[PDB]
Formats: structure tokens, sequence, C-alpha cells
């Protein structure tokens, strides 16, 4: 079984000599509020034997017992501040499929190279002390951490339009009617500069003999090159104490596996954080939607969620901050369509419609039905 | 006989048939297979769109032919 | 790519205009269009003219622009916002397509709306039981705001 395997690896590599902790005690006073800066004022200036201590975590006026709670409490914040887009230093790979990325306008700052091994040593950290953060990035990060190649196929799980223009590219023949070529428009802060893949790329079209040498090139530069030094630093940091021996036992889903442990969708933030048309929060459907949601295993909720909005991913921030095609759209629930009909789905539109069943077990198994054909995590 | 179905995405399938079979027989198996459901699937040889109700013998379909297949879904 | 691309649009729109639908940049930046659509003879938005705003995105060609609607139109894929749920944006697009495709593709839809896409499933579902008290709503709509 997967599970074994992957327990197996898990007991192997915290029973290395390299990786195990020591008995001396460290504190680590930080408070609440400003979580971000106290961190980063002290990790950022640990020694790795310090690091490899027993973590002892106090928040600063908030005395309490089972410090294990308190420590999972903060890894928690300080993965959902360190990672929050809105502090430029990671972005979402698209604004309808929420995958982390390093951003590459993060080279803007002068010195991104310390926040960077920062949060690479916030990662090994979590990873030492069997602690677990909450964020899910793409899989080529993923891949790049572990030292992988990356291919064409790599783009499928960062953006799906993107793969599927390349792989048209690749398929169909290019002619000169467009206007494609050696070179990539990128905008920073509304200047947009040309960079060459290639010397002189900017005045080579592409034809029929190099979409194939335009295709590595384009993979290459929006996989990797965009983003060396942040990632060099960052993969620094991280085998600050990780020693890069141990990370290459495990694939690119095992190590999400242990970076975030097994992932768990919320229900009592997806049942506040959504809207009705033409229904009310009393109603028996909505109840009875709501009670089955409560009553079911995490794979088929993660395909429940990919039939309804479209994706398995959410934000950062859980249902509040969910996007549309357009712009923000909460999860929406509609009354439509006659009764013998399944529960239909609008992607674009984060839209359910459930017709108005008469019994649950009904509801159950046609939801069931129409979600058996979507894969989820 | 065997003939070639291009998809949307570039993908290849080989459906074992008849000619005469029916264009419900084929869309039938194209759900077993792949799970489309046969009014989601648009069928397209020599210019003509397949239709249920006939056979591939209807539509000149011969050995290897090439269609095409799209699936409608999403939003 | 994102540049050349989009001015060799532009030459080619400049050149043969279809004579119904215009674009055009608005100001000086590339990457913000304004298009015009004139109303179909045989739809109920006959005489009516209606206005686009048309983003490309930095990954143009290989990511669709995003197009919305700025006149009120009472359509069964339109919603009140003016997002457009148009197959050739979000699943059929290849790099092969221009701006002009994709203002032809409205302008057809524009005449037999599709009701597999009920982006607004209230207006969706009378056009599907009255097409007579649809068409009705839509030409008062049509004199009320394309006008």
């Amino acid at each position: 079984s997967h599970m074994d395997e992957y327990q197996r690896k898990i007991a192997y590599m915290y029973d290395r000599p390299e990786m195990a902790v020591n008995d001396a005690q460290l504190q680590l006073k930080v408070s609440r509020a400003t979580t971000f800066e106290d961190a980063y004022d002290i990790i950022s200036k640990l020694s790795v034997s310090d690091m490899k201590k027993k973590l002892l975590i106090r928040f600063r006026n908030e005395d309490g017992l089972d410090y294990g709670g308190v420590s999972r409490e903060f890894f928690y914040i300080l993965s959902h501040a360190i990672f929050n887009p809105g502090y430029s230093l990671f972005e979402y790979a698209t604004d309808d499929n929420y995958g982390l990325q390093i951003s590459p306008l993060s080279s803007v700052n002068p010195d991104f190279r310390s926040y960077f091994r920062f949060v690479g040593r916030v990662m090994g950290l979590a990873i030492y002390h069997r602690r677990y953060l909450d964020v899910q990035f793409v899989l080529p990060f993923y891949k790049r951490i572990l030292q992988k190649p990356l291919c064409l196929e790599d783009v499928k799980d960062v953006d799906e339009v993107y793969y599927e223009s390349l792989k048209w590219i690749k398929n169909n023949d290019v002619d000169e009617s467009l206007c494609l070529n050696f070179s990539v428009e990128e905008n920073r802060f509304g200047e947009s500069v040309t960079v060459d893949l290639i010397p002189n790329g900017r005045n080579i079209a592409v034809n029929n003999q190099n979409k194939m040498n335009y295709l590595k090139a384009l993979t290459e530069h929006k996989l990797v090159t965009s983003t060396e030094e942040q990632f060099n630093a960052l993969k620094g940091g991280l085998n600050e104490l990780i020693p890069d021996s141990v990370l290459q036992i495990f694939n690119e889903n095992e190590l999400d596996t242990l970076l975030n442990g097994k992932r768990d969708i919320d229900v009592q933030d997806w049942k506040r954080f959504t809207d009705y048309r033409s229904y009310t929060e009393t109603d028996d459907i909505v109840i009875w939607f709501w009670e089955l949601l409560s009553e079911w295993s995490p794979e088929k909720k993660a395909k429940l969620l990919q039939f309804a909005t479209g994706t398995s991913r959410l934000p950062l921030s859980g249902f509040k901050d969910m996007h549309g095609s357009d712009g923000p759209r909460k999860f929406t629930i509609e009354k439509v369509g006659h009764i013998s009909q399944l529960p239909k789905a609008h992607t674009c539109f984060n839209r359910l419609d459930i017709p108005p069943y008469n019994s649950k077990e009904e509801l159950e198994q046609k939801l069931t039905i129409a979600i058996q054909e979507t894969a989820g995590f | 006989m065997q003939i070639f179905v291009k998809t949307l995405t570039g993908k290849t399938i080989t459906l074992e048939v008849e000619s005469s079979d029916t264009i419900d027989n084929v869309k039938s198996k194209i759900q077993d297979k792949e799970g489309i459901p046969p009014d989601q699937q648009r069928l397209i040889f020599a210019g003509k769109q397949l239709e249920d109700g006939r056979t591939l013998s209807d539509y000149n379909i011969q050995k290897e032919s090439t269609l095409h297949l799209v699936l409608r879904l999403r939003g | 790519m994102a540049l050349k691309r989009i001015n060799r649009e532009l030459a080619d729109l400049g050149k043969d205009p279809p004579s119904s639908s215009s674009a055009g940049p608005v100001g000086d930046d590339l990457f913000h269009w304004q298009a015009t659509i004139m109303g179909p003879a045989d739809s109920p938005y006959a005489g009516g003219v209606f206005f686009l705003s048309i983003h490309f995105p930095t990954d143009y060609p290989f990511k669709p622009p995003k197009v919305n609607f700025t006149t009120r139109i009472y359509h069964p894929n339109i919603n009140s916002n003016g997002s457009i749920c148009l197959d050739i944006l979000r699943d059929q697009w290849s790099p092969a397509l221009t701006i002009s495709k994709v203002l032809l593709s409205i302008s057809s839809l524009l005449t037999d709306p599709n009701p597999d896409d009920p982006l607004v499933p209230e207006i969706a579902h009378v056009y599907k039981t009255d097409r007579s008290r649809y068409e009705l709503s839509a030409r008062e709509w049509t004199r009320k705001y394309a006008i």
C-alpha cells in the first residue's frame, strides 16, 4: 500500500543519526499580533546547532498548557503569514487556480535573499520538528526541491490554458501569421520589459523547425530561469538543516504530505462563507446537504469541491477570498432544474444547482452519482 | 475493424468496432472507455457530424478511419 | 510576442474592417481595447449598439483576452456584471485565434443564445419555455439601454 511505504520512509528518515533532536530546550517567544516580524527577527539569527534543539514556543501574554498545540498554532500562523501573496513573496499561479509559487516580482526588494533564506529555514524547521504548515504549492516547486528534471507536462499543474496552448503549438503547425518569436514581454510595475530566451531572440520568428526549441525554452524560463536566485537562496536555507541526501528518498507527493500533512477541507468555514439563490438557510435541502458534507470522507469532499468550483485547491484564507473566472465569487447554491435531473455545476461562477429533492437519501445518491466522474486530490 | 478518434486534447484512441455498428453503439463504447456521455460527444468524419440512429457504414467509415471527437463539459 | 501580435491584429483590423464591429485601443495602451458590436438583424437586439472592454493578458496569445460587456443586455448567457460565458475564451482557445474571431463569435452568440451554458438560469428557463416572452423582454431591454 502507498500509506505503508510512506510510513516506512518517514520512520527511516526520522531514524537517521543526522536528524535527531537534542535534549536542551530552546525558548521562542513571539507576540501573536506581530508573529511575522518577531519570527523573522529570531529565526534569521539562530545557529544550525540551536535550531536542532527542542522547540518550546510561548506566545506573549498567553500562558497555557499543551505546548504542542501552541507550537502548531504558531506554525499555522507563520505559514499563513510568510506565504501570503499580499506580502509580495509568493503568488498564486492563476487567480481561479490557487497554486503558490515564487513571485518573479519579489526581486524588486533590495535583498530578497535574506527573506527567502528565512522561508527555507522555516520550512526546514517545520519538517525537522514533525510540525505541519498549511500551504499548497504546485508540483513543479516540489520537483525543483528534489532536483528533478522539468518538462512540458509539468506546466499542466501550474496553468491549464497555458499548457493547452503550448500543446496546440507542439501538435499543429505554426505559420507566419502568428507573431511568435523567442522573447517574452513581462510587465513589472506598469513598464513592460522584453527578455530574450536565446541571444538575439527577439528577431527570430518560430518556424516549423524551431517550435520544439521554442517550447523547451519557454518551459524552462517559466518554471526555472525566472526564479533562479530566489529559489537558490530558499533551498540553501532549507538544506541548512535537512541534508539533500534525506529529501531525495521521497517524490513530489510524499514531500507534499510530509510538509502539509493529510489534506482536509473544513466544513464549518464552507458553510459560513456560502450564499444561496432562491434558497433559505433553513430549507430542508440545505440542511440535508450540510449534514451529508459533515459525515463525509475528505476524498469525496474534495471531489465535490472540484466538481462545483472547478478546482480542488482553496485560497490561503479559506472560502472567504474565493475567486471565479471574472472576480471574487463565493460558493453559491441555487435551486434549478427538475427533480429527476442530477445536480449540475457552473465552474466559472462557482455555482451548484441542486433540484428540490424530497428525501435526504435521494439527494445523497444523486449527488454522489453526479460527482462520480470527478477525480479529486 | 479498428478506427482512430482524436480528441481536442490531442489524445488518440483506438476503437474496435464494425462498419455495421450503430452510432449509438460506438457512443456507448466511448462512454464505457472514458465516461463521456453519448449526448456530449460530437464526432466529425469527412466533414459530416455523426448522428445517433445511424451506422458507421452510413458515413462511409472504412478501415483505420480518422475521426475528430469533441466532448462538451465544464462551464 | 505579446506586443508584435497585438500590433499585427490592430493593423489587420485597420485594413479590412468587418464594417459592423469595430475595435481600437483606448488612449495609448495596447493592453486595453474598446470594441463596438452592432445588433444582428435577425435577432431581437436589432438596431442596438453594444460596447465591450477587452483586456489582453501579458501571456497573449497563450492566454485568452478578458472581454466584458458595458451596456446591459437581457441574454441567457450574459449576467448583470457583463461577463460573457463563451466557450472560445475558456476551453477552445488556441493561439491561432485573433481578436476579430472573438468579436464574430460574440456577434453570432447574440443571434442564437446557447442554452447549455445557463449563466442566468431564470432567463435561460424563460427562453427554453416561452420564446415569445423572452424575445419581448430582450427587445424592451434593448430599446431601454442599447440605444
